[PDB]
Formats: C-alpha cells, structure tokens, sequence
C-alpha cells in the first residue's frame, strides 16, 4: 500500500500522457537528474519553465521537489506569522493539493480539465491495474476520483526517501561520520550565527531532526522583478506578484511580497534562485543580503548585471528587522557560506558541484 | 527549595529533551500586583542610577528601569504606570542639565512620555520619596524645588506638558490630597496647605504650629495618599500622625514608638526610609536600634510594629540584618521590605511574625527607596 | 571557587557561573534581571547578532552549540555576572569572542549592554 | 566599626570618617580623589553654598563651625564614602541638612556631587547640639 | 609608614594652631610624569565610567575623568594631554547615542575639545587598548569600528573635527606607527598595514600568515609606539615579537614565558592585559598562573619577567593577590603596576624586586585597564 | 608717646579751627555720638555730608571711624585682589594718608592748604605745648611737619580701643559671655553659609582674631545712583564714580565700579547704606542681594522707592559669581541678618538701636 502507492506515483510522476499534447510530464519540470528542477532553457534562460504547448513560460521559478515533503501543511502559528504550504507563495496546502495544478495549468501541463487526465489514465492498462489495486475498481472512470488519486500517488513519491535521502556532507559530518574542511566550518559558524539563521533554520532554538534549512516562514526580502521572466510570462508591465497575498484567503496587504522560505538541501545545483530566478549564481543570492548592511556602494550593485539590485516588486512588509543585522558579510563569509551550502548537496548530486564550482 | 535557577535549569532541560521550540524574544513583566515591589538605588549620588522591579511574592527581579541623578520614583497606587523625575546631563555629570519626567508602561516598561521642565528646576537631594508626588488622579506630578527659593513644580502627564511653578512659603514635602491640592510641612512648625488653580498666585493657609522648634521630623514621613494619613516620626520615635483626608489637616494624637526606659538605654530609630504605613491594617513599622542621639542615618537591626490608633507596640522584629529601609506591600498578610543598602539586599519578611522569607540580593550599588502600589 | 579550575558545567541551575550553558558567557545572565534563559527583560531589546561556544551538556553527553545574544538598550544589570570562556577565541574569531557587545540588530539601535541569554542553536560539529 | 556607636573624633587622619571635621559630612571625603580636606580636585566645581556643623576639636577641646561645600560636576568619586550627622537637622532646617546636593553657586551651573571639603569657618555654639 | 591622610591631619591641625588661612579652591594636578599611572574602570559594561589619575609614587589618587559606555582611553605619551572616546545616550543607555571624543588637559582634566563622531562609529568592546590609538605626533585619535565591518575612524585632535572612516580587511587593533600609518591583526594570521590620506582608498599590505590558525593571539598585546615593538602572547605563553620600528613589520624569534615542565604542569598567561613591555629594559612582563586551558581571562598571581631579545627568564614574582592587567612605568627602575579588577585596587610594585611597595584601592566597580605615559 | 599722641588726636578730631570758617571738625561728619557718622540733615538727605562753607556737598556717605584701624593697608594680594586701605575707594593707603584729606578739600573743611592748617594749629597755646612734646619744638612753624603730625595724632587716635572695642554682643557671645538669641543665631548660621561670608568676613577659613566682618577687598555689587545725593555733589549727571579705580595708579579697568567691603560693625546705626547712601534701611541694603538671586517680581524693586532698584551705575566687574548663589532670602532669613547684624552694634550705641 504505502509502497505500492508511491510506486504509483513514480510512474505518474515521469508520465507525460499527464499533458495535453504529451510532451510533458513532472519530471520534465521536475527532473531528477537536476535535484528535481527545470534544466531546460527558455525565453528567460532557467527562471522560468515551459509548458506542454511549448510557447507559455510560468512566472516563477520551478523549485526543487527534494525535501518538500518535509514542509508542514500550511497554517498561521500563533504569533500571526503564517507557515508551510507548497509554491512559493503557499497557495497550496500540501503536496497533494498541489499536485494536480500543473496538470490543468495551460501554462504548464495543460490538461483540459479532470476528465482529460482520467482518460489517459484509462488508456494505459498499468493504470488501471495500479490504480484499482490501490483505490478500487473503477476509480479512474470517476474524473473526480482518479485525479484526487493521482494527486495521493504523486504525493507519496515524493514523501519516499529518493526525494530527501538525508546524505548530504552535511548530514554526514552531523552523524560523525566525517568532518567539514575548514572552510565548511566557517561558513556553518557563520550561517548559524549571522541572520541567516533567523530564516534558514527550522526551529528558532534547539535541534532539528530533519533539518532542511528553511522555518517554512514568508518574508519579503525585497527582490526586484526579473524583468525578462516577467516579459516572458506575459502578465505585464503593471502585474506585481504579491506573493503570500495571492494565495486565497489571504487578504492581510502586510503578507504582499512575503514568499516561502526555501529549503537550502541542494541549493548548489537549483540555481537559478530565488521565487522569479532572478539570480544565476548562489553567491549572488547571498550578497543580495549585504544590501541591507552593507555602506559600501557595491553591496546595492547586482554583481550579475552590474546595475542596482533594482526597487523591491514590492516596497512595503520588507522583513527589514531580521534583515538589518548591521553586520556586512565580508568576500570570505560569503565564500564559507558557500562552502557550508554545497555541503547540503544530496549524495547523488554531488558529481553537480563540479560544474558550479 | 528549589531555586527559581534551579527550576529553570529543570525546566530549559525538559524543552530540550522534548524537542520544544520557543522563539527567543522580549518579555512582558508579569501584571502589576500588590507584590511589586520598586527598589530605588540612588547609588551613592552616581549620575546615574537604577530602580529594580522585584516579585515580592518568588524574590525575582522583573524588571529594571535607569534613571540619572537622584531621581525621584513614584508609582501610581492603581498600578497603571509608574513614572520618575529625573535628571541627566549632556556628559554624564557636567554639560547642560536636562530635568524630565517619564511615565512608563508597567509591563513592557517602555517610556510612555517623556515630558522636559524647563530650567532644569528639580531638587537634588537624596532621595525623599515625597518631593515628588502624584495627585490622587494620576493626572499631575507635583515636584519640589528649592533653588531659589521652596516652590512646587506642576507637571500635567495627561497633557504630558509642564505647566507652571508654585510659590510656596518656607516648606518643605509635597504631600498631595487632591488634583489641585497639597501639603507641605513649613519650617515655622506648621503644615501648609497650597491649593491651586490652573493660574495665579496659589491659596495657602498654614496650620497651627505643630511642634516646637527643637523637635526634628525626619525627611522620610510615610504618606498614604489613599488613607489621607500622614505619618512623621521624629528623631526620638516620637511620632505625628496627620489626618488630610477631609481636605484639611487635623492632628492625630501624637504618639511614642519606643518607651522611656528604651529611650534611656538609647534606642532611638536610625536609617533612611524609617517608618512604614500599612492603610488598611492602621499601621505603623518604624526601624529602631540602640544609637546615640547623632547617628540618625545609621542602619537599623530592629523594627518595631505599632498600632495607629493606640500607639501600643505589636512586634519587635530583630531582622537578623542591618537595615536601613521599610516599607510593606498594602495587600493583607503584607511583606515587610527591609532594605539593607550596605547589603545591596532587600529581605523580604512576613510582616507578621517578622520571619525572613527570602532575598534579593545585587541591588544596585547603595539602594534605599522602596516603593509600592496600593492597589486596594 | 578555584577561578583558574576547568571548568565544570553543571545542567542543574541557570543563574549559576558553572551552568553548562553558559560556558562562553560574558556579562550578566539575563534570567537575573527579568529576562529568562533564551528571552530579554522587559524595556530591553533583543539583539540578532550572536557569538557561539560549543558547550557540553552533562545530562545528555552532547555537545550544543548555544549562540549567546544580548539584551540591549540599558545599563548592565549588576545581578549575576558571568565570564566564562570555554573554546573563547580572540578578538580576530569574532563569531567565538565574548568581549564584543553582540547587540547588533537590536530593535531602536538599543547598544548598551544589559546582560546575555543562552539559546541553543544545533548539535556541535 | 560600631555604627550605631557615639562618634568619636579623631584629629590624626583626615581621610577616615572619624576625623574630627568631618562631623557632619555626607558623600566623599575629597582628599580622597585628588582634593585636599579644603579644596576640590582638579575638574570639579566648587559651590557657594554650604551647610555647616559645630564640630568638637578633641585636640583643643574647641568647637568650630565647618562649612561643607561640594565639589561638584563630577559623578561621585566612589572613594573614602563617609556618612556623619553630627548636629544634622532635617532638610526644612537646610543650613544644617546634609543630604541636600550643595552645590549651589558652582561654576557652570555644576550641580552633579563629587565630594565635599571640611574647611572651618568660625567658632561655634549652637543651640542645638 | 606615615599614611597621606595622617600627614593632612598633622598639617592641618598645625594651620589651625597657627592661623594660617588658604583660599578654598580647585586644586590642579601635580604635572604628569613618569610615575602618574591611569586606571580606566569599564565598571564590567555599565553605561557610565571613571579613570583615576594616579600618582604612583606616592600611590594618591590626584584626579578623575568621567566616561560614557566602554570608553578607549589614551595618554599622550609627552604627558601634553590625555583623551578618550566615548559614548553616551541621551537617557542613561537608551536613546539617541552620541560618540565623541575629549581632550583634557592634564593638570585641570578640564576638557578641552569635545568632537562628536558622526553616526555613532565606535566599537563597543570590554576595552582593548589597542582599539583606540594616538598616532605618534598626538594629533590623530585612531578609532576601530567592527559594524558593518572593520573600519577604523580617523579623528583630527588639532583640528577638533572627525575625519573619515577608512575601509580596512578583515583585521583587528590599530598599532599606529605614524602620524599616516597604523598595522592591524588579520583573521587570516597576517598583520595588515593601513597608510590612509585626507582622501582616497588606503593602500593596505598583508605581511606573511605568521602564526598558525590554532595559535591564538590574545586580545591584550603591549605595543610601545616609541619603540614600535608589538609583543603578542598566545594563549600558551609563547610570545610574538614584532618589530614595526621600520615602519614594516620585521618578525622578531619567539620566546616563550613558561617552561615546558610548567606547561606541562598547566601554567598559561591569563588575565587582561597580560603583558607589559618595558622599553628602556627590553623586558616583558607576563601575567601567569596554573589554569586550565579555557581559563584565559581569569586572574593571574604571578609575574614572569623575562629578556625580550633572549627570552630568559630574570624572575618570577608572585604578586600576592588575583591580578588581571599589568603595567610598567617607563621610567628607570620602575615600576610594576598589578590591577586587580576583583580588588578594585591597584597594586603598586618594584618591578625589579617584585616587592609590593603601596596600592590604591576603591578604583571603581572593575577596574581593568592601566596606561601610563611613556614620558622619555 | 602712643597716650599723648592720641590724646592729641583727640583733641584735633573735635575742632573746628581745622576747617576754613571755623565751622567743621572731623567730629561734625564723624559724630562720636553716631558711631562716627553724619547725623546732618543736607539736600540729600543724610546720604552725603555738607562742607565748612555750608552748601558742598560729597557724593559719597560719610562711612563710620570705628574699626577703621583693623583695615589693612592697601595692597594687591597674591590672587590679584586688591585689599584695604582707607575710602570707598581705596585711595588712601591708610589712615595716615586719609587724615589730611578732608582737611583741604574744598567740598570738606576746605583749608586752603597745609600752611593755613598749621597757622591755625599755633593760635592755640594748647596745640604748641602738646605737639612740641612728641613731635619736637618748631613743629607747628614748619607747614608739612605740622600736617603730618596732626594726621599721625588724627590716625593714633583712630586706632584707639575707643574706636574698636570689640564690645557688642557678637563680641561677648564668641566669648561664651552670652548667647545668641535664636532669631540671632539664624541669622549668624545664615550669614556664615550664605554669599555675605564670601565678602563680609575677615579670613576664607579658621577664625579670626578680631573680626570686622570684612575681608577689605573691592567688589562692583552693581548700585545705581542715588541720584538726589548726585544731584547735591554737583559732580554733573554725566558724572560716574569709578568705585576703586579712581584711585591713582589702579588702571585695571576690570576695578571700575568696585568700592571696599565695609565693616558691618555698627551697620544698625550708620545708614543710610552703600558708599552713595541710596538706601535709608538696613532691610533694603539687604534686599539689594536678592536682585541677584530671586526670580519673583519684588526682588526687582526698590522696596524704598516702589520702582525697580536702578541699572548699576557700573554694568562692568559685578561680582555675579558670589552674588548669583542660586539662593533668595525669604523674609526669614532677611529677619534674621538684621537680628544678627544688629549685635555688631557696640555697646555704647546700643541706645541707638530705635
Ligand atoms: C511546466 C513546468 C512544471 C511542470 C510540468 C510541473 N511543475 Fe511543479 N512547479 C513548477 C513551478 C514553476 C513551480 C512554482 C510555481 C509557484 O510557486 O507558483 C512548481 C512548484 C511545485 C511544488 C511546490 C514546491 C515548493 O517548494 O513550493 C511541487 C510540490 C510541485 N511543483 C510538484 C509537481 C508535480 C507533482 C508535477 C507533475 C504532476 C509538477 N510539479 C509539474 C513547474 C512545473
Ligand atoms: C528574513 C528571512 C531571511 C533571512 C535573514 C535570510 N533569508 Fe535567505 N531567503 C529567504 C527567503 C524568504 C527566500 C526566498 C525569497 C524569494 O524568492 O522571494 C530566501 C532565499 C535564499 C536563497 C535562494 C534559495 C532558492 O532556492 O532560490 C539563498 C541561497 C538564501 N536565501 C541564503 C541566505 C543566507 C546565506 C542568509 C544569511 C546571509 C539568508 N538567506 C538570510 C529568507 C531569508
Ligand atoms: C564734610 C564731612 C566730613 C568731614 C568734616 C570729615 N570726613 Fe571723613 N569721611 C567723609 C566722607 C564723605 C568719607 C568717604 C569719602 C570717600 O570715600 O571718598 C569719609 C571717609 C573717611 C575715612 C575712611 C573710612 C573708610 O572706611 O574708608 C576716614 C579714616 C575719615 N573719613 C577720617 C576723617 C578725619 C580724621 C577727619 C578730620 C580731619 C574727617 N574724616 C573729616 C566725611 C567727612
Ligand atoms: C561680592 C561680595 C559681597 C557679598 C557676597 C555681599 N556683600 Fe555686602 N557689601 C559688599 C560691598 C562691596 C559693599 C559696599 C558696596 C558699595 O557701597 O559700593 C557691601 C555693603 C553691605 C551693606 C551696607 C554697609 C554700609 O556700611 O553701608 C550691608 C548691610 C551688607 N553689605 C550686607 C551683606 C549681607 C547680609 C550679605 C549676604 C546676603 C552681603 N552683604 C553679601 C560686598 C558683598
Ligand atoms: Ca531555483
Ligand atoms: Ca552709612
Ligand atoms: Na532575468
Ligand atoms: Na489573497
Ligand atoms: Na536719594
Ligand atoms: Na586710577
């Protein structure tokens, strides 16, 4: 059952009759040999992914699915700040819930609605077998059902241990198993003693037992729109993406601009980064932190484009206390936590850190 | 027995051990309660200076509030804020004087107000809780100033502005009965009662002269405000007791804390914050020892409870400490508070049996005030 | 007692100098002002910037990694002080240094120092 | 070190509280921050006004009026602290009250306490005392 | 054996006998010299401090200064003037900062310039000397910043105006070797030097990494500017030597302070300012006792003393008390200054002898930091 | 020798033949009957003295003899404080310098010079016989002799304990012989703890031997004219009296306006007050301080004249740093200062006292 179902969803998952002209499936999006993120190049290099039509380009950047299945189902704690969820901006509940958007998103998979998914699913006889073996005889004539159960079998690949093995260099070295070279050290020290801790750390004290580096929080950082994502997407010179304020239900304007904080497991090898892919390179992620202490003129200069980082997307409900630290990292802060980051590479993508390094 | 460490130590190892997370942040003091108690460290006549919030009931500081050069604390009897007059100089002990007030919240202890006097007219003293005095409403701080001359400072913390100085006669305390009333003890012998209005010229009537020239009242008389009673012991244990509740003064039979043959073999009452009011007990607590005649400052091991209305002695404590400060929380089965400045401690006894139940110790440098709300 | 003694924590009471957490303390424990353990006392203002000491816990066998803050923004308490320096590196390896005053991001630019909590932030290695 | 105890002058070391001037000091003797017993130390302020006390000379067995003044504008100099009250009236006597900053007159408006001298300005006999 | 205050009592009572009258006034301070010794007291962190000019011959306290929070004292080592930088709030320890720096003359300690620092530039540290610099004319006050990062303020003593704040790497301290130039320690083992103009980057030079990663340098090294020997001890004792007298660093053969069976045996350098250099001797003073590893800061009741060009040990002395900071005198046969923070009091030796020759207690609330003029 | 003198200089201070018309002997302005003072009615009031010749009057009060001899000489100390001589102003060295003055000024006894002295001095067979004694046969034949001599009997007589007994009641009570009453004894605490000890005391610190509650130094306490006594002077209403730098070969300007602290011995029966006798009442001169220190309207005003005290006659070298204490006097402590300068009174004047 709980191995039969996620051996389901690991043919579902790499099943492009899931799109509407069969292009597509999780996996192209979602690749594994990527740390489950979008090799493919379009018309805003990797920020962006497109959809089974070919042409339509999303508006954010695909995240890796490695790890998800630790984040909580979204919820507001009691201090009113809310948590967890699936997309960058929580609209989604949970992995299951997420599940079955790309398949009907023409910006994506494209199907044209439950019933298109069921009857592919009908015209492959694993399927049916699979299927009925785990939901009942005839789940997939019932659209409702077979899309509900395709969005369960989804959800429980991706809850398997091939999605969060725990075998970094850094789970390795918190097992004893081997040390950090001294430059990982640093940047460990570092990352838990500067602000990066404040965000990128699941508990605010204490010890995680499956730490992914992320508390699953919503903070605007103050990005820039990436303007050739933007233009690629199609949502216009006006749009503003107001992050956690989309998701509905929502309706607090202190939540606009504020996005999920990602998990850091495999950031090495997902760039580009951030919610739009804004930035190509990982240490360009982390000085984009030196904006809000740096006094030097170059900590508001994007090393990338040489330009400035650009006006926040949005200007308001900047997380400017966490961010504000007063302390600048220095060129060999950065390179430690760049160390430190690489060592939260699973061991399967670890021959990936060769070409980013 | 166990400490308040001790749990703690229990308590951060059990969150551990269970995988508990709690966000490191800023705490609230707990609510105000008959309990508070406010030490006030003068420190000496240091620039500056700090004032301790203390849970009488577990003997744990809540919280701490600084202050500048002998500021001057009050605490609103409702427990509704707490505020001081205080005086800071642009560099630490010379430079242009700066007297203010501030208000603060008594929970999260931020500053409320922060409301300047102009031309820099507080009292530098050391530290007599009434020359600086709330009225009834809480709407007003009235300070005392005695350079040029005796005068009342009027501040509004409503409007958090000040409003203007009152001439007074040759006097001395500031004991207010109303929003627009108080007394002060003048140096002819008598109490003046200064009423004033929003402008002019203030009215003011003396009493009769009521104690001769070579009769020493000691600068620190208990005031409860809410009784109207005031509470003037003078060097010998002699004690005056002051009705302002009509409005008007009338004097309570005077009254004797220590015997003659107690007087005789020199026990006189010494410290700093002598005498201790309880409201609604009628009470009165008075740090005694055996002293000569001039060393009226010194700490004192003893404290005797007496009865307001008879004078009749309840209690002789020997507080096992030397003592230079009391006061008791309002609440019933009060706390009686017994700062040792040299100690740095305040010993928290039971009013009643006089038994030492716990301390605070690392009070600043040389605390002497306690203050405390009555809250009922 | 013995001042020049290793020292030795103990995981039995928090406002003690030898509590196994506060090996790199350095100041005042702010449990002894009104604060707690890991929270800043009321008025104060809690800094963001932190040192770090990796500190043995006798009830466990574990070593943590307890990364000091400071509550910032009055005059030092005066109650408990504390020096210790368990692993404490000079000046120049400022993220294990105890003489600097941590109130960096300190709410109100609050710079003074009241006294230090002990939180712990993850198993050392 | 009785402190409850009759005070007793002594005219042998001046930056002891029992020495015999000192009478009716309340703060910091100033010879003990680089005054002298009559003069204030370098940097501080001295003030006009005084309260004064009749203190007994046990080497002539003369009474003498000091003046006390602050020295003033410096926080308190935290050496030879001294508390006597020889004499010592309640604050609505000021000319006799020591716990009152006396730092009246002092240049620059000083008002903060460093420390107090003990210089005699005539001789004596009160009616109190 | 006569003590001072005996001595003013003697006089006195004479003056008295013989109606002789003197003017009450400020007294000035005796003129600087080799043997006036400054005790800045950081009063472990509080808001406000003190500095006692001492005269170490005569072990009197002859003066004081009042500072802000962790102020950096300097002396002139001419004796023409002593500064520090400071900080101040505009309530006690909140509110508006204001860092500035003063002068003051040496004999009246009045100020004579006050120079405010824009935007608040200090680093606020438990004091390290060498975090505030004079350069060698004294018209350059020197400042480290560690927030947003290492930086250090340039402040114009002549011109009573703060200059600019210079970019420097990842490095510590501020040796200035003239009036342009200063070296810094760097994080990554090297000594950065740092020649700034009115305008324009710093050309900044790394010497070689001379010390291994897992060598540390202690906080508290003794520079002597007019001999431009930088001496650095480890946490072991062993002891750098850095001859910046060139105006480049030259790095001198290290010595060690203990032997190899009493570091077997657990002797380490520990305190404050652990290390004292006499220049005119060429001798080092270390601060050493029996600890455990991790005990570096604790208080030290030995003294080893040993040849700065050879390593050889002259003496051993123990001190007698708990001593966190030593200093010498600069003059000839000098002498060994041993502040106890936990005493307050500072401990005035024969450095040759090690005798304990006089002490001036009551320096405050924890005294920690000795300068003295290097007058010759 | 030091009786005879003196009992010569007795005998000089009572006669008029020293004066141009006969009419005026120092004992006329000097009257031994008013602690040597002027009792005379003139144009402006009591406030300045009128001449030999009937109608000049000065533009200073005549101030009181008694305790004159205690004033050092004059001289610059070692703070550069001028302290002593004799005048308002310091002018003479001492009372030997002082004596002859008055002599020859027109606006005094207006003896045209010495030679017009010593011709009056040898029409008395008296004067022959008791200066030739001490002073030597021809002594009145030769003008300056004559004059010197009879300001060295004048000064010998001033010095005596008639002039300086030492017999009020402060006298006897700093000898135990008395107490103070408590009124008094305020007013003595306040007089010694307040700003007045700063100027009207002999030492700075110990206890004098023979105080005159004066410590002979010059301070601009910042008086207006008294502008009817000026009027009288005929010194012009241009006219500004310099206070001590008038005297010759003080050239400091920081001295303009500044005049000798007087005694206060005998100050209950010698007003008016101040060195232009502006004020009738001892209260008033003591009010004068409060313009200083009060910040309360009266302070302002001339409780004599019902209008504000006057600008200082001299805005420049007031002695702001002791007279701004930072302390009123309340109506109390004025009390008790005139109780307490009341017992400066010597006991042959104490009738006077109402
Ligand atoms: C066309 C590319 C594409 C395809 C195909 C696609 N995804 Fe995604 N995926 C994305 C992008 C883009 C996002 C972020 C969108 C957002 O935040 O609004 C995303 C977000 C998610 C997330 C949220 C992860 C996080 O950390 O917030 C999960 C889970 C997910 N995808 C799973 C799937 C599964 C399962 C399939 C197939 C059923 C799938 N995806 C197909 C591009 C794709
Ligand atoms: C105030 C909370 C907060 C702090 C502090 C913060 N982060 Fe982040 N970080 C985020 C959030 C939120 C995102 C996603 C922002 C977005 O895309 O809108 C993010 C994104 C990142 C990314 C890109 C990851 C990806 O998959 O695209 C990196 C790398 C990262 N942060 C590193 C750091 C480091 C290193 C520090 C310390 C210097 C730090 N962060 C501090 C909240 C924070
Ligand atoms: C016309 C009235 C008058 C006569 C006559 C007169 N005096 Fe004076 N006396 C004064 C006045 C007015 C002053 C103050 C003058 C001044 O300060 O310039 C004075 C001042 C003095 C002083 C200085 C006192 C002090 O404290 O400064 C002495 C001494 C003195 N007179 C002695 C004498 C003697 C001796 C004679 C007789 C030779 C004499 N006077 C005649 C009016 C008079
Ligand atoms: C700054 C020094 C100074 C102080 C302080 C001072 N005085 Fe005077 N006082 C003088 C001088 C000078 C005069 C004469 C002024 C003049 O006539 O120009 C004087 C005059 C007087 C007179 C008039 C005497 C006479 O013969 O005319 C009285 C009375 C007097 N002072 C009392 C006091 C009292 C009481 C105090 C204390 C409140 C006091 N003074 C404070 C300097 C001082
Ligand atoms: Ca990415
Ligand atoms: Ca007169
Ligand atoms: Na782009
Ligand atoms: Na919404
Ligand atoms: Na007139
Ligand atoms: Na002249």
């Amino acid at each position: 059952a709980d191995d039969a179902l996620a051996a389901l969803g690991a043919q579902l998952f790499v099943d492009p009759a899931l799109s509407r002209n069969a292009t597509q499936s999780c996996a192209t999006c979602h690749d594994p040999a990527r740390a489950f993120t979008d090799p493919r190049e379009g018309k805003a290099g990797l920020a962006v992914s497109v959809g089974d039509d070919g042409q339509s380009h999303g508006d954010r950047n695909t995240p890796t699915l490695g790890y998800a299945a630790l984040v909580p189902a979204f919820h507001r704690d009691a201090n009113g700040k809310y948590k967890g969820g699936q997309f960058w901006d929580g609209r989604a509940d949970d992995l299951k819930q997420q599940a079955g958007q790309p398949m009907l998103n023409p910006v994506q998979m494209a199907m044209p609605d439950r019933a298109a998914v069921a009857a592919r699913l009908r015209d492959d006889p694993a399927y049916r077998t699979g299927f009925e073996a785990l939901f009942g005889k005839g789940v997939l004539d019932d659209p409702e059902r077979a899309f509900d159960a395709a969005a369960e079998a989804l959800a429980a690949y991706q809850a398997t241990g091939e999605f969060s093995p725990f075998d970094s260099k850094y789970d390795r070295v918190m097992r004893g198993e081997e040390k950090f070279t001294p430059l990982e050290e640093f940047g460990y020290t570092v990352f838990i003693t500067w602000n990066c801790r404040l965000c990128h750390m699941q508990r605010k004290q204490g010890v995680a037992e499956r730490e992914t580096f992320t508390n699953f929080e919503y903070h605007n950082i103050g990005l820039p729109v990436n303007e050739t994502a933007r233009e690629a997407s199609g949502l216009g010179a006006d749009h503003v993406d107001h992050g956690l304020l989309a998701r509905p239900g929502i309706e607090d304007p202190a939540q606009s601009g504020r996005f999920k904080v990602p998990s850091l497991r495999n950031v090495a090898v997902t760039g580009p980064y951030m919610h739009n892919g804004v930035f190509t390179d990982l240490r360009t992620a982390i000085l984009f932190y030196n904006k809000y202490t740096s006094r030097r003129p170059e900590a508001k200069i994007n090393p990338e484009t040489g330009a400035p980082w650009g006006e926040p997307e949005v200007a308001r409900n900047l997380s400017l206390a966490e961010l504000q630290s007063g302390l600048m990292l220095d060129d060999g802060r950065v390179d430690a936590l760049v160390a430190f980051l690489e060592t939260l590479t699973d061991r399967r993508y670890e021959p990936l850190l060769e070409e980013s390094r | 027995q166990e400490t308040q460490g001790q749990a703690a130590a229990r308590a951060a190892a059990a969150d551990l051990a269970a995988g508990q997370d709690d966000e490191p942040r800023i705490l609230e003091a707990p609510a105000p309660d008959a309990r508070r108690v406010y030490v006030n460290d003068p420190a000496h006549f240091a620039a500056v200076t700090q004032q301790f919030v203390i849970d009488g009931e577990a003997g744990r500081v809540i919280g701490m509030i600084d202050g500048g050069f002998l500021p001057n604390p009050v605490v609103a009897d409702d427990g509704s804020f707490i505020a001081h007059a205080s005086t800071v100089f642009s560099r630490i002990a010379r430079g242009e004087r700066t007297d203010y007030v501030e208000v603060f919240d008594p929970v999260t202890l931020l500053p409320t107000a922060d409301i300047e006097l102009p031309d820099a007219p507080r009292f530098l003293v050391g530290t007599y809780p009434w020359m600086t005095s709330l009225t009834p409403d809480g709407k007003t701080l009235l300070f005392y100033q005695f350079s040029p001359a005796p005068a009342v400072g009027v501040v509004d913390l409503e409007g958090k502005a000040f409003k203007r100085m009152l001439d007074v006669p040759d006097c001395y305390h500031i004991f207010p009965t109303a929003p627009d009333t108080f007394f002060m003890h003048c140096r002819d012998g008598s109490l003046a009662k200064v009423a004033f209005g929003t402008e002019g010229t203030p009215e003011i009537t003396h009493t009769e002269v009521f104690h001769p020239e070579d009769e020493f009242l000691i600068n620190h008389p208990a005031y409860s405000q809410k009784a109207g009673r005031l509470v003037w012991p003078t060097y010998t244990g002699k004690i005056h007791q002051i009705d302002l509740s009509s409005g008007d003064a009338k004097f309570l039979p005077a009254v004797e804390a220590l015997t003659e043959a107690e007087r005789a073999d020199g026990w006189r009452p010494g410290g700093w914050q002598q005498v201790a009011y309880h409201r609604a007990l009628d009470r009165i607590y008075l740090l005694v020892d055996q002293r000569d005649e001039w060393r009226h400052k010194t700490a004192s091991r003893f404290v005797v409870v007496l009865d307001a209305k008879t004078g009749e002695r309840l209690a002789k404590f020997e507080m096992g400490h030397e003592i230079d400060s009391i006061n008791v929380s309002q609440d019933e089965k009060p706390l009686l508070y017994a700062l040792s400045t040299g100690d740095k401690t305040l010993y928290i006894h039971d009013a009643e049996s006089g038994e030492e139940l716990r301390s605070v110790n690392q009070l600043g440098h040389g605390p002497q005030v306690i203050t405390t709300a009555d809250m009922g | 007692t013995d001042p020049r003694a290793k020292w030795v924590p103990q995981d039995n009471d928090i406002q003690a100098c030898d509590y196994w957490r506060h090996c790199s303390i350095d100041g005042n424990i702010c449990d002894c002002s009104g604060g707690s353990l890991t929270n800043c006392p009321p008025g104060t203002k809690l800094a963001t910037a932190s040192w770090v000491a990796s500190c043995y816990n006798p009830t466990d066998g574990q070593s943590y990694l307890i990364a000091y803050r400071d509550c910032c923004g009055y005059n030092v308490s005066g109650r408990c002080p504390c020096l210790n320096t368990e692993g404490e590196l000079p000046v120049y390896r400022p993220e294990f240094a105890n003489d600097i005053i941590w109130c960096f991001g300190a709410e109100d630019d609050a710079m003074t120092y009241h006294c230090t909590i002990s939180p712990i932030v993850g198993k050392a290695s």
